[PDB]
């Protein structure tokens, strides 16, 4: 999971 | 907005699509090119090719569950490009080059008829 | 294989997989949570739950255009993770986060449990 | 594309  | 992206998730829902494919579960369309068929999801079809786009967006081709394409289009070179659909894979090789190219821009998919060109450009 | 590889195809796919969402285009079930109705593709649905992948590989609910949810199922977490299905992106806040685990749970996605699960143990 |  990552900020996108 | 505020939210958090999981960076394999549209990966793994092609990966499903084509394994739902392979087992031939929810397909409503079979492509037919020359004297071979091919069953598919309209929506992924659609999702993939403007040909496709066009053809299921219309009001009477929408509920159809057989598709013939043009007698040009080569079987090989449909295979190659449905696999693409699913996979993201390109089977692109000196001998179906010209097939696959001719394929991909009758179906309207951008991407590959560039690469295709630019294969060719290099040889 | 000698296979090429288009990075963002799978990406792609899914961004026109939710436009058809959004124009109710080629969708063929109907999503009942508590009054709230949510139409989708199942193979959408399947794809990304394990829970829609069991009941549409059933031999009868297969062919079932409705289906209800338990009732104990938030409709705006279902909503939240529907959106999350179509996009990679989670709507995850404060308020919501136990509605949503509590949903990916009963829809089997084991990948937004996981990040329910720690974004809950740290705080 | 990239070799994958
Ligand atoms: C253009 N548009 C709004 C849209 N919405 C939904 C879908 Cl499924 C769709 N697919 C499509 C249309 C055109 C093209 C492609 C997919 C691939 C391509 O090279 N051209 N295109
Ligand atoms: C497991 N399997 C062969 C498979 N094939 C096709 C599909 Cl559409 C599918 N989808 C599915 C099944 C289980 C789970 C998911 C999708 C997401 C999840 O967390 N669990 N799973
Ligand atoms: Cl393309
Ligand atoms: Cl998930």
């Amino acid at each position: 999971w990552v900020i996108p | 907005d505020s939210c958090i992206q999981f960076t394999r998730h549209a990966s793994d829902v092609l990966l499903n699509l084509n394994r739902l494919r392979s087992r031939d579960i929810l397909t409503d369309v079979v492509i037919v090119v020359s004297r071979e068929q091919f069953r598919a999801h309209k929506t992924v079809l659609m999702a993939c090719s403007g040909l496709f786009y066009s053809i299921f967006t219309d009001q009477l081709k929408c509920n159809l569950s057989v598709i013939n394409l043009d007698p040009e289009i080569n079987p090989e070179g449909f295979c190659i490009l449905l696999d693409f659909m699913y996979t993201s894979r390109l089977n692109l090789r000196e001998g179906n080059i010209m097939a696959v190219m001719a394929t991909a821009m009758y179906l309207q998919m951008e991407h590959v008829v560039d690469t295709c060109r630019k294969f060719i450009k290099a040889s």
